[PDB]
RNA sequence: UAGGAGGGCGCGGCGGCCGAUGCAAAACCCGGGGCGCGAGCCCGGGCGGAGCGGCCGUCGGUGCAGAUCUUGGUGGUAGUA
RNA sequence: GGCCGGUACCCGCGCGCCGAAAGGCGUGCCCCUCGGGGCACUGCGCUGCAACGCCCUGCGGGCUCUCCAUCCGACCCGUCUUGAAACACGGACCAAGGAGUCUGACAUGCGUGCGAGUCGACGGGUUCUGAAACCUGGGAUGCGCAAGGAAGCUGACGAGC
RNA sequence: AAAUUGCCGGGAGGGAAGCGGAUGGGGGCCGGCGAUGCGCCCCGGC
């Protein structure tokens, strides 16, 4: 007998292995295990450790924010892990190198005409396998209509969570517990 | 280009030696058992040899 | 045909871990069930009761699955995967599937003879 | 495989014609594959016949006293079946064909991964024929 | 071809790197083992040194007409002698905070009014004392395991603590033993850096272990017999 | 009811299993239907398969009142300004809507 | 795809997942929304604020028709116009856009414009498109 | 324990792949030999006399010792009342 | 004396001799100065401890199978229960059937496709084994891209630490 | 097929039997239950 919580043995889990089996991404994941292995490049772990990852935790980067982040920095390799939409509301994009796994066929050709050049995590693993001069991003993960859902209940104090409605109307929870006429003000 | 020197070597977990009674390990651990230990008998040495 | 297994082969327990209370009844079958009772003893373990399997009685990963022959078992339907063996002869012994015909026991046998592959059952159906 | 090696191999890696997989899935699984240009029949990436491109077979041949066939695959031709495999048939003994064997495997730096285990194979396949022809004088047991 | 050529380069390159790595570590060994020869025989002198000091301080003291008193212990040998059931919560986190989390377990402490009144909050569950020389050296010969990289990794050999200490000073068995037994400025890591010692059940049996050991039984202070009792713990 | 969810709006708690409509007959009545135009195109051949003309009007309805659609039929002014009889027009392939108003 | 169901897993265990002590019963609260305002009423007043009572004044037929406002962003108008007929243009001759041809009523004034001017042909605008076309030099024609 | 999850074993189909079978399939019986911790599997012998299995994907009316469970059979009571 | 282990690394062996062998044998510097002791220059390689038995178709060896004896253990399972072996309830035994499934809405999590779009789901044209498949519309059908008000109505002028 | 019954052969029983762990004694059954082959050599031809 000796003093343990579950004997020690660790409670949280991770991604190990994309639950994907996707062929193509698990070639990634040999190739990005060999590169963590061997080259003890933070970049390669933190790229690695996020290809295991599912798509609402690789929620897609546009290019109106893109471009936000590559405003003075041509230099540098932009790297997404995710995916790359357009942004039909931004006008004159900088040509720019940019990796990701996927590109809507939309804003991969406005990359391309802008005169960027549009990458793979293989094309990035060849001219910077430790990652030189590169630029790595996430896309906004908070920004999902479900978050909107989620934290304290709708009807408790200091609240702004969205309670799950089936309709918007003046009939659809606005009666008692969101006004003093009717009850009180959640 | 940028690999560090690749690792084939594998180092298993040693034996254990006595580190008590065991003459080639004790030398391994604490050098100056041996000096100490003739220090000890060299003195033992005397202190019969001269009754 | 000469065993490669360099290790004694060692189990923890070689009688059956066979129901309990499968003797007092008839329907019940002697295939483990884990008692899944609030007050048997068999789930509490005291002791003089039946042994539950636990994965401690797991045997060698380097002894497992090893005949009393030294060799690890393959079934072979045919001589098309008889013939396969020939670089595992030292590791794999051949058993030729229980519904095949004497003609072609007859076959597989001859043929793993000259592939020198050891074959539980070069006696079955003569 | 107009397709790389490593993408065959995760395509053919769980299921194939060439694949006998018996005793379940559990600790038991016995896997051996049994394509032709496969060696020792292990189902493994190293030695996949499928999803390589430069593999070797070393086969007693047809009907016929001593006879070995060694082929190679050539990689140029490789979207080409029936003009895929070098195929070489070869009925001198053993010692020249293991001289032969390192020319085509390990000499020409065709693929020295198999330089030991296509001997090996070419050491059983060579006995198998021999015992062919002579009969059971050995029990093999000691 | 220029593929495996230029793989053998590196090779070739790698190869002569390591063996003039190996060379300079011969020659680091061989210096180390002296300055290590040093540091044990100075150990050991000021071991006798301090050994004949407190007697010639004590016989002075009485020639002179008074009396010496002996500079109170600076160390604890603590060893937990109750098992993990049963037990108080607040007693179970001075457990655990004192690193015996098991039964027949044996930390090294510093004296002070943290610690000690921590063990006033304890004593029933701990049997604890004063170690000396010997103790302390064949514990960590005999029983020595080191937290290294949160593995327990066996001291059976100098190059360990070449891992866990060195920012620290301390290259050998005898360093550490020293830097304990006379509790140094980097006392903290060098116990930290020691595994809780997983003790064998007491030869010859044990005492009553529901008493103190001044009433009859076993835990508390027993200052100088921890001494007596490690000899049948190890 | 338990754990934050919508609240539902179950309307079966009639027997709605005595009212199950399954479509198990859609390409049944699509082979039908294409069965049915064969034999209507053979019988009005060689008059016009989609049948007769059919007047361009407005929706109505603020949503689509810009989008423009096929309507019933001309009206009669439509009919009496293009120089087309009245009870003559349905017979040449012309719908005729006397409903309708221009404005 | 029943071969996955947890149910299959909870062979043999007495008690099909749903515990002992407290059985698996009919309907031990009551069906549906049984209870809001009596003894759920810690769940609808913690997860649906606002669920009981009226507020509002009646819409005797409703037309959704009536309230039919499809509506844009002025950040998006310039993608309406092709690449074509934006280079057909200068700085005193700017393409005009019909949204109304595109599906548009209101043309609200959300984001950014470019410089370059355009003349937006409308049904409703707000204040606010019309201060940012403006101060991008374009103007607004207002049809139906 | 209540409970939750993962990995597997097993029954019956469907789309595929590899096979077995009148020189004996399925089933069932055995103081037969084994493998797995275990669900279970593999082989041997007998009866049997015409079908059957393995692997991958996938699907389901899919696993029994209880429910004074349902249908059918059989006991002890008993050669007794 | 017990138990375990028997080596690709720690040990050990060869690259000299003597010695069956344990093993002994060189040189130079420090120490006592007797006896001897300490230190030193150090390199290539190789590197699974042995000796002898017993039996080998035997009346042999061993077996996880069967019966029996003996020592130790050992209350009858499912269950409601703080608590069941209970003088709590169900169960005489066997075989077969036997209990979280289907559908709708919603939601989180995960996978796939596309991604300010996305759905072809009602229809239409095709469809040479086919209730399949493939094509088609959509310029606004569903949801999403704008929200706040009861409503008339108004409807995001561009973020810093 | 089992429940259940009979006959034959075996086994054991001082107010239960059955089951777990030890071996021991009976059985019954296992030749992949357990080997005879490697290197060196000389012919005698293959
Ligand atoms: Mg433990
Ligand atoms: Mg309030
Ligand atoms: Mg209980
Ligand atoms: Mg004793
Ligand atoms: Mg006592
Ligand atoms: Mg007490
Ligand atoms: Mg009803
Ligand atoms: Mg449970
Ligand atoms: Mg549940
Ligand atoms: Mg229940
Ligand atoms: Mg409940
Ligand atoms: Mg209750
Ligand atoms: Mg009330
Ligand atoms: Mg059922
Ligand atoms: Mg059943
Ligand atoms: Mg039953
Ligand atoms: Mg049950
Ligand atoms: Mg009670
Ligand atoms: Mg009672
Ligand atoms: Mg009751
Ligand atoms: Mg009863
Ligand atoms: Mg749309
Ligand atoms: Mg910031
Ligand atoms: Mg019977
Ligand atoms: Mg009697
Ligand atoms: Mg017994
Ligand atoms: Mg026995």
């Amino acid at each position: 007998g000796i003093d343990l919580v579950a004997g020690g043995r660790n409670k949280r889990t991770k991604r190990t292995a994309p639950k994907s089996d996707d062929v193509y991404l698990k070639l990634l994941v040999k190739l990005y295990r060999f590169l963590v292995r061997r080259t003890k490049s933070q970049f390669n772990a933190v790229i690695l450790k996020r290809l295991f990852m599912s798509k609402t935790n690789r929620p897609p980067l546009s290019m109106r924010r893109l471009v936000r982040f590559m405003e003075g920095k041509e230099d540098k390799i932009a790297v997404i892990v995710g995916t790359i939409t357009d942004d039909q509301r931004v006008y004159e994009i900088p040509a720019m190198k940019v990796a990701a796994l996927r590109f809507t066929e939309t804003a991969r050709a406005r990359i391309v005409n802008a005169g960027g050049e549009c990458l793979t995590f293989d094309q990035l693993a060849l001219r910077a396998p430790l990652g030189q001069n590169t630029l790595l991003l996430r896309g906004p993960k908070n920004a999902r209509e479900a978050v909107r859902h989620f934290g304290k209940a709708p009807g408790v104090p200091h609240s702004h969570t969205k309670p799950y409605v089936r309709s918007k109307g003046r009939k659809f929870e606005k009666a008692r517990g969101r006004r003093n006429s009717r009850g009180f003000k959640v | 280009s940028v690999v560090k020197p690749i690792n084939k070597e594998v180092k298993r977990r040693e034996a254990r030696k006595n580190p008590l009674k065991n003459a080639a390990a004790v030398l391994k651990l604490n050098p100056y058992f041996g000096t100490a230990r003739r220090m000890a008998v060299l003195a033992e040495a005397a202190r019969v040899k001269a009754r | 045909a000469v065993p490669l297994l360099t290790r004694k082969i060692v189990k923890k327990r070689v009688k059956h871990f066979k129901r309990a209370h499968s003797d007092r009844y008839i329907g019940l079958k002697q295939s483990w069930r884990r008692p899944k009772g609030i007050d048997s003893r068999v789930r509490r373990k005291f002791k003089g009761c039946t042994l539950m399997p636990n994965i401690g009685y797991g045997s060698d990963k380097k002894t497992r699955h090893y005949l009393p022959n030294k060799f690890k078992k393959f079934v072979v339907h045919n001589v098309s995967e008889l013939e396969l063996l020939m670089m595992h002869n030292r590791t794999y012994c051949a058993e030729i599937a229980h519904n095949v015909s004497t003609k072609k026991r007859k076959d597989i046998v001859e043929r793993a003879a000259q592939l020198d592959i050891v074959v539980t059952n070069k006696l079955a159906r003569l | 495989t107009t397709v790389p090696g490593s993408l065959v191999w995760e395509l053919v890696k769980k299921n194939n014609c060439f694949l006998i997989k018996q005793f379940g899935n559990s600790n038991a699984k016995v896997q051996f594959s049994k394509e032709p240009n496969n060696l020792y029949n292990v189902h493994s990436y190293k030695f996949s016949g499928l999803a390589n491109s430069k593999t070797v077979a070393v086969q007693p041949s047809a009907g016929e006293d001593k006879a070995v066939v060694l082929s190679t695959t050539k990689t140029k031709k490789q979207n080409t079946p029936a003009k895929l495999q070098h195929k070489t048939l070869m009925r001198k003994e053993f010692r020249k064909m293991a001289k032969s064997v390192k020319n085509q495997v390990c000499d020409n730096y065709y693929r020295p991964d198999l330089t030991k285990p296509a001997l090996a194979r070419l050491s059983a396949v060579y006995r198998s024929l021999q015992v062919s022809k002579s009969g059971i004088k050995k029990k093999n047991r000691q | 071809p220029e593929k495996v050529i230029l793989k053998r380069r590196r090779e070739e390159v790698w190869a002569a790197e390591k063996k003039q790595k190996v060379a300079a570590e011969k020659i680091k060994a061989a210096e180390n083992t002296k300055v290590i020869y040093a540091r044990a025989e100075q150990y050991a002198g000021e071991y006798e040194a301090q050994d004949k000091e407190l007697v010639q301080l004590k016989r002075e003291a009485r020639m002179k007409g008074g009396f010496y008193v002996s500079p109170e212990a600076k160390l604890l040998f603590v060893v937990r002698i109750r098992g993990i059931n049963a037990m108080h919560p607040k007693t179970k986190k001075i457990l655990q905070l004192l690193r015996l989390r098991q039964i027949f377990n044996g930390v090294f402490l510093k004296v002070n009014k943290a610690t000690i009144n921590m063990l006033r909050r304890v004593e029933p569950y701990v049997a604890y004392g004063y170690p000396n020389l010997k103790s302390v050296r064949e514990l960590i010969y005999k029983r020595g395991y080191g937290k290294l990289n949160k593995q327990r990794i066996p001291l059976a050999n100098n190059k360990v603590i070449e891992e866990g200490l060195g920012k620290h000073n301390i290259i050998c068995i005898e360093d550490l033993v020293h830097e304990i037994l006379t509790v140094g400025p980097h006392f903290k890591e060098a116990n930290n850096f020691l595994w809780p010692f997983k003790l064998k059940a007491p030869l010859g049996g044990l005492k009553k272990k529901r008493n103190h050991y001044v009433e009859g039984g076993d835990a508390g202070n027993r200052e100088n017999y921890i001494n007596q009792l490690v000899r049948r713990m190890n | 009811v338990k754990h934050n969810n919508v609240i539902p709006n179950g309307h079966f708690k009639k027997h709605w299993q005595n009212y199950v409509k399954t479509w198990f007959n859609q390409p049944a009545r699509k082979q039908r239907r294409r069965i049915a135009r064969q034999k209507k195109a053979v019988k009005i051949f060689p008059r016009p398969t989609s049948g007769p003309l059919r007047p361009i009007v407005q929706c109505q309805t603020r949503k689509y009142n810009m989008k423009a659609r096929a309507g019933r039929g001309f009206t009669l002014e439509e009919l009496k300004s293009a120089g087309i009889p009245k009870k003559l027009a349905p017979t040449i392939g012309i719908s005729v809507d006397h409903r309708r108003k221009n404005r | 795809t029943t071969r996955f169901k947890k149910n299959r897993k909870k062979r043999g265990h007495v008690s099909a997942g749903h515990g002992r002590v407290g059985k698996h019963r009919k309907h031990p609260g009551g069906r549906g929304n049984a209870g809001g305002m009596h003894h759920h009423r810690i769940l609808f007043d913690k997860y649906h604020p606002g669920y009981f009572g009226k507020v509002g004044m009646r819409y005797f037929h409703k037309l959704s028709n009536r309230f039919y406002t499809p509506t844009v962003n002025v950040e998006r108008l310039w993608s309406m116009v092709p690449s074509d007929k934006a280079a057909e243009a200068g700085g005193d001759k700017a393409p005009v856009v019909d949204v109304s041809q595109f599906g548009y009523f209101k043309v609200l004034g959300k984001g950014m414009l470019p410089e370059k001017p355009i003349v937006v042909k409308a049904k409703l605008i707000s204040k606010i498109a019309e201060k940012k076309i403006k101060a991008a030099g374009g103007a607004v024609v207002l049809v139906a």
